[PDB]
């Protein structure tokens, strides 16, 4: 059958955000979902993070 | 929310941080200042001094 698939929003600051990608990358049962338009920003970390 | 009131918390206690730093810097500045003054205040009165000891050699040489 088809599942319920139920929606997950969160939100916080900044280095919780990362130990709770962490957390969700550990705890993988979560699909991404982008959201990016309403008033919220692009969350490109740092260069040092991306080399 | 409480994150919001986190977050607000966190760049008012930064700003006052700075703040403060700059602040004693400032009265450092002052200070210095205050510092600088006295020296020439101490170097005119000195000059002054000087001057009305020559004044009064003058005087009595003639």
């Amino acid at each position: 059958m088809i599942a319920p698939m139920e929606k997950l929003v969160l939100a916080g600051p900044k280095g919780r955000a990362k130990e709770l990608l962490q957390s969700l990358q550990q705890a993988g049962v979560v699909h991404l979902e982008t959201l990016r338009p309403e008033a919220l920003s692009a969350y490109q970390l740092s260069p040092e993070e991306r080399a | 929310s409480k994150l919001e009131a986190i977050l607000s918390q966190e760049v008012e206690a930064e700003i006052q941080a700075l703040l403060q730093e700059a602040e004693a810097k400032a009265e450092a500045v002052k200070r210095e200042a205050e510092e600088k003054a006295k020296a020439l205040l101490q170097a005119r009165e000195r000059a002054l001094e000087a001057q009305y000891r020559a004044a009064l050699r003058r005087a009595e040489s003639a």
